[PDB]
Formats: structure tokens, C-alpha cells, sequence
């Protein structure tokens, strides 16, 4: 019975477009971050049902994994952007981290796609450093030669000694990012401690969005 | 400790292992060779059947 | 898995009325639905079969363009509109589910239905006997002739055996050469050669006694030949 | 004493090492250049199958060479038919995220597992029709990343959790365990037979063991780097893993060595699946590539290149009678070659 | 490009010599 | 009067080396986009076939016009029979027919992802391309018929002249000369530039309500306008004449003198526009820029 089985198939992918679709106004996310950093302030892989404008955020976080992550990572080549959450409070942790930022930045197939970072815990690097037990960030003494930039303007009644410190590692951040991958991806540094995380979210979401939008039209 | 008693089962392990018996390679790449020709007729990827017994085309 | 049929009785004939079929333990959605009558002692007929989303509807060739047919799944119920009604459509209506596809066991439920009363160029089932006395303990085997080949390109047949029980509706034997249904014993078996199909029963048990139905599938309009009766 | 541990284990492997060193009298690449070359085999995608939401990772064949399984990053698990392409089941996996499906032998079972750590099971000769999960094992804590299976009661499952589990289907609780390895074993086989499963994982080695006796028999430490599908020989003494290093070896069970590896200078991603042909005569290898590579199992020679993919392939089958090939890829479509 | 029928002399050598377009 | 123009030489001569110059440019430049669009497999996303159709567009413009343009330079003979003659009138509206849509596509496409939310050969831009390539055909043919070889006598000469006919044929032909200044101003500027100006602004609003995207704005204002003034000698050529064409003056020598200055530099203008598309690409585009 070709017709009656013809028909089935036509039911089936029917129904895979119409749940397909809706599969594409969603969009999906990916969590990634140390244990020390509060990844959950923001079982198996731990998925959270949240929106914002109209268009559902599946932010996808794992769990269980001891320390292997190049390759588990090759699921997500399809969603568009990767949160990365650095504990910036501690600066034990601090390295470790970092390797862990050089990893999947050079991953193999990590390459043309962008990475959003949140600082968490940004409350708790400011009482760090305006009280004593810190010093040089536990870092190379080229801390010492770096000087604060004026070309962004910190949030108002700031610490002149915490914006020292913060947009430091921001430019550690920078240089990390653009020592290699090129103008395939740009990882995008966002600070967070904070209500403001969905709509902070959003806009990146929207940047990175809009911004493979126009590398596909080669303009 | 851990460590102390992981090492007890790897050099277990590895005491096991190197207790099976071994053949000579040149026997198994002979028997392999064997069983390859013997089942050569049956492979429709060596030898292509025609479409007119082929359930695709 | 269970069909409950409501509707019929003494109808006044002309009239028209409404037949209505409860589904229940089976996605309603995933599953096409046929129609087959059975007159008082006569044989079975298919009446109308609609499918899964109600893409394809198909008649009987005799009353085509004047029945009636549809489903709802979300009320979970199939109706079958009378629309006329005549001395052929006294019958007793059974509802069947099934779906199609690989491996599939199409018509393998029937409902237990329920009874009205009224005050060419096709294929057709035939088969050598009408009735045989059989005891039990032994085997027992039938023919069944086809006016056209049943063996399709693809590489299977589609002949189809049924047993109707006296007081039940008929459930599946075989759908198949070469394999078995669901919930019958292995004793059945069955083999054709394109022209003359035939039926084997290894060891006929006291329930096995009944009334044996067949019915092609290659041709929608889906003849069901006379039956074969067994007495013990 | 404590180092007298590691000096022992280091004096074993060094007989091992001396075993299979003499062991090794010749390699068979003198043996078959006496045998006639395979020569070129060029193969037609005989069949389309599009109809996938997102990227394909894994895939099994059934016992008849007409029912395909395949699993895709969106979660449904879909049935086609191989012959009229027409699609048989959609079952929609609880969990998005899967990496393996295994089509049980009698036909009567299917399973799936991925990041989730759950091996879901379903049943797809139900008589309600729909296709509903028999039942579900979260052992494993680590992400299922292969499944086969023994027969309708026994699935073999390896997991990130540098395990190999044997399950029960009546029970639901894990029968053997095989802790043997120290990366997370992510490819399973299973021996024609069903005595013996062998399996490799990130420590860029392949272990063979029993189902029963719970143990290690046989490791193979023969590669350079990281080791992504393996798969049995037609025969069942023998089998061939794919690796990250663009490099595939064969291994002996008797001869517990290492007798080709399929390498060419081309070729400068890695292996991400592995099946023989009906006889052992073809060996296929899916690459990380657009294309996948074919190989000749004993000359170790380069046969033909299956094209047709626009993306990475993810997946490889061969059908039990040999009729045809189906090769998956992230490009949402199976390519079935013959 | 002609303006009228007539003779047109500098009109149709205009066009002789003009672009095709 | 002293002769229409009687071509002065050195005209001939800037004309001669400007237009070769931009043949070999656009000879090479669409056909790397061409053999990169097709040898390739990756590059063949839903705009890509609508710049590479832009690209075949540009590559069938600049080999009809430029040789027979820059012939009558060095003589006017249309050596090329009357089943011709109308054949590069047809074929040129056509070849640059596709181009001006495709600019008009390509900004309708642009403006679809900018303004969505979502993106990753699609069942519209398909029908989208087939309806430019036949629909500029459609209305191009009007140029097939009325085109005809006529002979005349300039002071004694074989001169056969080539002009749309006076008799018009068809009367429908009849409104067609009329307005042919004013439907080709129309529909290869007055439709065509509004929409690339009013959607190409509509991106830019809501991209921007950030280098990249100031950068990338310039590069299409930038495209846009130099698309709007490497076309417009050619059309303007046309429009002084329908506009303040007198014979009562005798200034009839002197005027067609000055408008077919015009129009062989709009022209070989206009085939420069044909070629600085796949050379924009080459300078904005990181995906082509590497792909050399």
C-alpha cells in the first residue's frame, strides 16, 4: 500500500516542519564556566525555560563532567553563542581558568562561533582589592606597567583602584581572544554580579546574530 | 588510600592481560586473508550485483 | 484497546441517521479506520476507509459519492453518516483500526459492532469450499483463488485471513506470507504462488472453531471472499 | 613496598612489549602483494533521505537491510525505510540532546543516548501504535555516547564515565561493569557472536572484554592520539578503530597487535566512524572532512572518496547482507551508497 | 531616436554615429 | 555646420584605451566571482546565487556593448546583418536589464536578515531569481521589434544607418519611442533607485537604532551612489534631447555634437558600474577577500 504509507510520511514531516519551525524561534545557549564562578545565579545537562522580546533562551548547562571538554563540545557547533563565566574573586582559580578560555577558543570546531563572558562575583573583586591580603592579582609583575584606559567611561562614583583592576583583566581578556581565530568571531566582555543579565544577554545574543547576518552577505 | 589500591588493580590488570596466550601474526593475517576471499562472491560492495537483482535500482 | 459502536436498530428505509464509533486505548490520530458489513448470514463486505488526518477518503465502489465518512480525534470518535438507506445496507457494521507501513499490521482490532436494520472490472475472492466438519486434534487446510496475481512488485502478497468466532468479531490471523500476527498462536500458517492461496493449521484447537475470512489488499475496493465454516 | 608496585608494572609491560615484538615475525603487506589489488570502486547515491530538522550524529542498521535508524541534535528519533524512503516512526526524545541510536536485532526495540545520561529505550511494536520509552537507566553519570544491543533484554552501553556498562531490560539495573579504562570509552562493538564487545576512548586505546566475566581481556595502545569509532570484523577475531590523528588501524584479537594503519598525507582531519563490508574485503572509514574516505582492509590502499556531503559526516552502516551503505552527516540528510 | 519621418539628415547621421542602446 | 562630430580623433583614441582597460578589469573581475561561486560548494547561500547572477549579468553586459561600442569609433558599418541588428539592442537592455534588478534584489534580501531576528538555495530566492531573468526579458522585448537597417546618402555613401523606425509598426511600438527616454529613466532609475535608497536606509536605521556597522553602512551608501552616477551620463544623454531638442535653431550641429560626447562616456561609464561591483566585493567582503 504505497498511497497509505505515502500519506503516513506526509503526516510524519508535516509534523517535523511544524515542530521544526518553532524549534527556530527559540534560541538556544550555552553555559559553560568554572565551579568556583555562580554559574547557576545567572541529573545531566540542565536546560533553563526562560524568554525575553518574544523569542525563547534555552540556556544549556552541563554537569557530572570531572575536566574533559574538547570534545563534548562538539554538539553545540549549532547554537549560536557560548556564556563564559570567570570567578574573577579568586585569583587562585584565576589561571586554571584561563586555560580553559585558551582551549575551546582554539578548539577545532569552536571556530565561527562567538563567546559572550560574564564576570561573576564583581561585588566581591571590589572589597578585594580596597581591603588588604591582594596583591599583584597573583599574576606576572606586568600588572604593574599596565595604565587604566580613558576610552571607556567606568560607571559613575566608581574606584579608580577597581576599574584598575577590572578593565586589566578585560584587556588580558581582549588580547586572549584576538591572538587567534581572526575576524571568524568576536568574544564579546560583559560584566555582571544583577537583574539586568537578561536584557544584557539579549542585546550580545542580538549582536552576534546580526553580525553573522551580514558576514553571510559578504558586505 | 585511593591511589595505593588503584595501583593494586592496574598491576592485577596488567598481570591478567599478560597471562592470555598469543599467536603468531602471520597465522591470523593468513586466516584473515582466508575468510576475506572465502566470503568474497557474498559482497555486493566488491563485486556490484546488476539492477535487475539490486533492491534500490 | 477497545471499539464500542453506537447507533442503528429499525430504521425506516430512505431515512437517514448517524453511526457513530468510540475509540479508546490507541493514538486515534496515528491509525486509519475501515468500515466492513456483514449482512445475517452472508459474507463480508467493505463498505469505507478514511486515514490517518483524513487526507485520503475511499468507498465502495457499489454506494461511492453516497456515504458519508469522518473523524475527530480530538473527541476521540469516527462517524459514518447513512445517508440513504436500502434492503442491501441491513448488515452487521464492524469498525477497524490499522496502520500502514513496514512491518505493519493492518486490520489486526475490530470492533464489536453494532447492528441496522431496514424495514465491474474489480478483483474478486473466491474460495473451492463453503463449509467442512472438522475434529479436533488434526489439521486443517483451505484454498483460496484470486481473479489477478497478488504478488506486487515489491516483493510481497497481500492476502490477509481472519477468524470470526460465533459471537465476536473477527480478529487477524495472517497478513502476510511467511510471518505471524499478534496474539495468535504459531499453529497458523500460510503460502501462496500467485494464483492459488492457501491456509495450513497445524493442530485445530476447540476455540480455533469458527468461520474464516479473506481479504486482498492490492486494489482498494478490498473483496472479502465467502467463508469457510469448521464444525467439531 | 609502594614503588615495588610500579616497578612491577612497569617490568610487565616491558614483557608484553618484548611478546609482541617477537610475535611479530613479518607484517601481511608482503603476504598480499601477492593478492590482486581491489582497484578503484566508485559508488551512487541511490537514495536522498532528507527530511532530518538538524545535524545527524549517529546511526544503526537493522537486521534487514530496509529499516534505518537515525539520530539528529533536535531530539526524534526517526525510522525510514530504506527502500521507498518513506518515513516509518518519529519518536520525540525527551532530551534534545542525543549522540547515539541502536536498533535491537529482533526488530521489536530501540534505544538512544547522549549528554542527557539516560538511556531511554522505547518499544516499537506497541499495541497502542505510538512509540512509548519501555524504560529508562540512569546509572551512568557520565554522557552515553554508544549502545548496543545483545538481544530484546541486554544492552551494552558506553558512557563519559571511563565505563563500559552491561544493562538488563526486565530489571533496569546495570549487570557488569568495566572500569578498565582511563578516557571516556565512547565507541562500542559488538562481535558477531555477541561473547565478545570491544571499545576505544580518549586515552588512545582500545579494550576488549566479555560480557560476563566483567574483565579486561585485551588492550591495543597502538595510536598517536585520540581514537573516535572502532568497530568488529566481519569474522570476530579482528577489528579496525579510526582515530583524531587521520590514521586507522586494524587489530587481531589472536595477534594482539596492530597489522596495518590506513594513513595517507591528503588527509589531515580524523576519523569520526568506522565500518567494514560483509566480507572484511572494504574497509570504510567516515572522516571529519565533507567527504568520506574508503579503504582496503588488507593491501591498506586508498579505493574511492564518497562525496556529497556539505558538511562534516557524523556516522557510517554497512546493512547485515552487505546491499548497502548509509553515511550520515551534519547536513541533515542520510546518503545511502551500495 | 528620430523625432519625425522626413529626411532628418542630422538627426538619422546623428544616430549613425550614437551609441546602441 | 562642419560635419555632425566628425569624430575627432583623440576621442576616439581615450575611448579606445579607457574601454579596453575596463573590459580586461571586468573580464576578470565577475569571472572570479563566477569560478569562486561555482567551483566551490560552501558559497552557495541564498544571496550568493543573487550576486553571482548579478556577476553573469555583468559578465553578458560588458561583452555585448564594449566591442560595438568602441567599433563605431574606428568606422560605422554594422557589418553584422539586419537578423542582428536586432539582436544586440534586445540582448544589451536584457544584459544590463538583469543587473539593475539584481542591485534592487540584492537590497531586498539585505534588508530581510537585518530586520529578522534569526538567519543560518532557499524556495523563495529561487522563484525570486527566475522572476528577474524572464520578467527583464518581458521588457526588453519591446527593443527586439522597431529596430531596422536603413540605408541613406551623406553626400554619396554606402551608409546604412541603424535607428528605431519612424513608422513605428505596431501602434503600441508608436507610445514606446515616445516615452523610451522616460521608461528607461523610469525603470533603470526612477523605480530601481528609490527602493535600493528607501530599504538600504530602512537597514541602516535598524541596525543601527558599532565600527562594523558604520563601516559596513558607508560601503553601500558608497555602492549606491556611485551606481547612481556611472549611470547617469548615459540617461542624461537622452533626457537633454527630449527635453530642448529644436530644429528651428540651427543648433543642431553643435547639440549632437555635445550629447554624443555624452554618450559614449556614459556608456563606457556605465560598463565601469558593470565592474566595480566584484571589486567592492573584494574590499568589504572578508570571505571573498580570502577566497582570491
Amino acid at each position: 500500500e504505497d498511497k497509505a504509507a505515502a500519506e503516513r510520511s506526509k503526516m510524519i514531516d508535516k509534523n517535523l516542519r511544524e515542530d521544526g519551525e518553532k524549534a527556530r524561534r527559540t534560541l538556544r545557549l550555552l553555559l559553560l564556566g568554572a565551579d568556583n564562578s555562580g554559574k547557576s545565579t545567572i541529573s545531566g545537562i540542565f536546560e533553563t525555560k526562560f524568554q525575553v522580546d518574544k523569542v525563547n533562551f534555552h540556556m544549556f548547562d552541563v554537569g557530572g563532567q570531572r575536566d574533559e571538554r574538547r570534545k563534548w563540545i562538539q554538539c553545540f557547533n549549532d547554537v549560536t553563542a557560548i556564556i563564559f563565566v570567570v570567578d574573577s574573586s579568586d585569583y587562585n582559580r584565576l589561571q586554571e581558568a584561563l586555560n580553559d578560555f585558551k582551549s575551546i577558543w582554539n578548539n577545532r570546531w569552536l571556530r565561527t562561533i562567538s563567546v559572550i563572558l560574564f564576570l561573576n562575583k564583581q561585588d566581591l573583586l571590589a572589597e578585594k582589592v580596597l581591603a588588604g591580603k591582594s596583591k599583584i592579582e597573583d599574576y606576572f609583575p606586568e600588572f604593574a606597567r599596565y595604565t587604566t584606559p580613558e576610552d571607556a567611561t567606568p560607571e559613575p562614583g566608581e574606584d579608580p583602584r577597581v576599574t584598575r583592576a577590572k578593565y586589566f583583566i578585560r584587556k588580558e581578556f581582549v588580547d586572549i581572544s584576538t591572538a587567534s581565530g581572526d575576524g571568524r568571531h568576536i568574544c564579546y566582555p560583559h560584566f555582571t554580579c544583577d537583574t539586568e543579565n537578561a536584557r544584557r544577554i539579549f542585546n550580545d545574543c542580538k549582536d552576534i546574530i546580526l553580525q553573522m547576518n551580514l558576514r553571510e552577505y559578504n558586505l | 588510600t585511593a591511589s595505593i589500591a588503584q595501583a593494586r588493580k592496574l598491576v592485577e590488570q596488567l598481570k591478567m592481560e599478560a597471562n592470555i596466550d598469543r599467536i603468531k601474526v602471520s597465522k591470523a593475517a593468513a586466516d584473515l586473508m582466508a575468510y576475506c576471499e572465502a566470503h568474497a562472491k557474498e559482497d555486493p560492495l566488491l563485486t556490484p550485483v546488476p539492477a535487475s537483482e539490486n533492491p534500490f535500482r | 484497546v477497545q471499539l464500542v459502536e453506537s447507533g442503528g436498530g429499525l430504521v425506516q428505509p430512505g431515512g437517514s441517521r448517524k453511526l457513530s464509533c468510540s475509540a479508546s486505548g490507541f493514538a486515534f490520530s496515528s491509525f486509519g479506520m475501515h468500515w466492513v458489513r456483514q449482512a445475517p448470514e452472508k459474507g463480508l463486505e467493505w463498505v469505507a476507509y478514511i486515514s490517518s488526518g483524513s487526507g485520503t477518503i475511499y468507498y465502495a465502489d457499489t454506494v461511492k459519492g453516497r456515504f458519508t465518512i469522518s473523524r475527530d480525534d480530538p473527541k476521540n470518535t469516527l462517524f459514518l453518516q447513512m445517508t440513504s438507506l436500502r434492503s442491501e445496507d441491513t448488515a452487521m457494521y464492524y469498525c477497524v483500526r490499522s496502520i500502514y507501513y513496514y512491518g505493519s499490521s493492518p486490520f489486526d482490532f475490530w470492533g464489536q459492532g453494532t447492528t441496522l436494520t431496514v424495514s465491474s472490472a474489480d478483483i474478486v475472492m473466491t474460495q473451492a469450499t463453503s463449509s467442512v466438519p472438522v475434529t479436533p486434534g488434526e489439521s486443517v487446510s483451505i484454498s483460496c483463488r484470486s481473479s489477478k496475481s497478488l504478488l506486487h512488485s515489491n516483493g510481497n502478497t497481500y492476502l490477509y485471513w481472519f477468524l470470526q468466532r460465533p459471537g465476536q468479531s473477527p480478529q487477524l490471523l495472517i497478513y502476510r506470507m511467511s510471518n505471524l500476527a499478534s496474539g495468535v498462536p504459531d499453529r497458523f500458517s500460510g503460502s501462496g504462488s500467485g494464483t492459488a492461496f492457501t491456509l495450513t493449521i497445524s493442530r485445530l484447537e476447540a476455540e480455533d472453531v469458527g468461520v474464516y475470512y479473506c481479504m486482498q489488499h492490492l486494489e482498494y475496493p478490498l473483496t472479502f471472499g465467502a467463508g469457510t465454516k469448521l464444525e467439531l | 613496598e609502594l614503588d615495588q608496585l610500579r616497578q612491577e608494572a612497569e617490568q610487565l609491560k616491558n614483557q608484553i612489549r618484548d611478546a609482541r615484538k617477537a610475535c611479530a615475525d613479518a607484517t601481511l603487506s608482503q603476504i598480499t602483494n601477492n593478492i590482486d589489488p581491489v582497484g578503484r570502486i566508485q559508488m551512487r547515491t541511490r537514495r536522498t533521505l532528507r527530511g532530518h530538522l538538524a545535524k545527524i550524529y549517529a546511526m544503526h542498521w537493522g537486521t534487514d537491510s530496509r529499516l534505518l535508524v537515525s539520530a539528529s541534535q533536535d531530539g526524534k528519533l526517526i525510522i525510514w525505510d530504506s527502500y521507498t524512503t518513506n518515513k516509518v516512526h518519529a519518536i520525540p526524545l525527551r532530551s534534545s540532546w542525543v549522540m547515539t541510536c541502536a536498533y535491537a536485532p529482533s526488530g521489536n526495540y530501540v534505544a538512544c543516548g547522549g549528554l542527557d545520561n539516560i538511556c531511554s529505550i522505547y518499544n516499537l511494536k506497541t499495541r497502542e501504535g505510538n512509540v512509548r520509552v519501555s524504560r529508562e537507566l540512569a546509572g551512568h553519570t557520565g554522557y552515553l555516547s554508544c549502545c548496543r544491543f545483545l538481544d530484546d533484554n541486554q544492552i551494552v552501553t558506553s558512557s563519559g564515565d571511563t565505563t563500559c556498562a552491561l544493562w538488563d531490560i526486565e530489571t533496569g539495573q546495570q549487570t557488569t561493569t568495566f572500569t578498565g579504562h582511563t578516557g571516556d570509552v565512547m565507541s562500542l562493538s559488538l562481535a558477531p557472536d555477541t561473547r565478545l564487545f570491544v571499545s576505544g576512548a580518549c586515552d588512545a586505546s582500545a579494550k576488549l572484554w566479555d560480557v560476563r566475566e566483567g574483565m579486561c581481556r585485551q588492550t591495543f595502545t597502538g595510536h598517536e592520539s585520540d581514537i573516535n569509532a572502532i568497530c568488529f570484523f566481519p569474522n570476530g577475531n579482528a577489528f579496525a578503530t579510526g582515530s583524531d590523528d587521520a590514521t586507522c588501524r586494524l587489530f587481531d584479537l589472536r595477534a594482539d597487535q596492530e597489522l596495518m594503519t590506513y594513513s595517507h598525507d591528503n588527509i589531515i582531519c580524523g576519523i569520526t566512524s568506522v565500518s567494514f563490508s560483509k566480507s572484511g574485503r572494504l574497509l570504510l572509514a567516515g572522516y571529519d572532512d565533507f567527504n568520506c574516505n574508503v579503504w582496503d582492509a588488507l593491501k591498506a590502499d586508498r579505493a574511492g572518496v564518497l562525496a556529497g556531503h556539505d558538511n562534516r559526516v557524523s556516522c557510517l552502516g554497512v546493512t547485515d547482507d552487505g546491499m548497502a551503505v548509509a553515511t550520515g552527516s551534519w547536513d541533515s540528510f542520510l546518503k545511502i551508497w551500495n | 531616436c528620430s523625432c519625425s519621418s522626413l529626411m532628418d539628415k542630422e538627426c538619422v547621421y546623428f544616430c549613425h554615429l550614437d551609441i546602441i542602446w | 555646420c562642419q560635419g555632425p562630430i566628425e569624430i575627432k580623433e583623440t576621442f576616439k583614441y581615450i575611448n579606445t584605451v579607457v574601454s579596453c582597460l575596463v573590459f580586461v578589469l571586468g573580464i576578470i573581475g565577475n569571472s572570479t566571482l563566477l569560478r569562486i561561486i561555482y567551483k566551490n560548494k560552501c558559497m552557495r547561500n541564498g544571496p550568493n546565487i543573487l550576486i553571482a547572477s548579478l556577476a553573469l549579468g555583468d559578465l553578458l553586459h560588458i561583452v555585448i556593448d564594449i566591442p560595438i561600442n568602441v567599433y563605431k569609433l574606428l568606422a560605422e558599418d554594422w557589418p553584422f546583418g539586419a537578423e542582428m541588428c536586432k539582436l544586440v539592442p534586445f540582448i544589451q537592455k536584457a544584459s544590463v536589464g538583469i543587473t539593475v534588478l539584481s542591485l534592487c534584489a540584492l537590497s531586498i534580501d539585505r534588508y530581510r536578515a537585518v530586520a529578522s531576528w534569526s538567519r543560518i538555495v532557499p524556495k523563495w530566492t529561487a522563484v525570486e531569481i527566475v522572476l528577474i531573468w524572464v520578467v527583464s526579458v518581458v521588457l526588453a522585448v519591446p527593443e527586439a521589434i522597431g529596430f531596422d537597417i536603413i540605408t541613406m546618402d551623406y553626400k554619396g555613401s554606402y551608409l546604412r544607418i541603424c535607428l528605431l523606425h519612424p513608422v513605428q509598426k505596431t501602434a503600441f511600438m508608436q507610445f514606446y519611442k515616445t516615452a523610451k527616454d522616460w521608461w528607461l529613466f523610469s525603470f533603470y532609475f526612477c523605480l530601481p533607485l528609490a527602493i535600493t535608497a528607501f530599504f538600504y536606509t530602512l537597514m541602516t536605521c535598524e541596525m543601527l537604532r558599532l565600527k562594523q556597522r558604520r563601516e559596513v553602512a558607508k560601503t553601500v551608501f558608497c555602492l549606491v551612489l556611485v551606481f547612481a552616477l556611472c549611470w547617469l551620463p548615459l540617461h542624461l544623454s537622452r533626457i537633454l534631447k527630449l527635453t530642448l531638442y529644436n530644429q528651428n535653431d540651427p543648433n543642431r550641429c553643435e547639440l549632437l555634437s555635445f550629447l554624443l560626447v555624452l554618450d559614449y562616456i556614459g556608456i563606457n561609464m556605465a560598463s565601469l558600474n558593470s565592474c566595480i561591483n566584484p571589486i567592492a566585493l573584494y574590499l568589504v567582503s572578508k570571505r571573498f577577500k580570502n577566497c582570491f
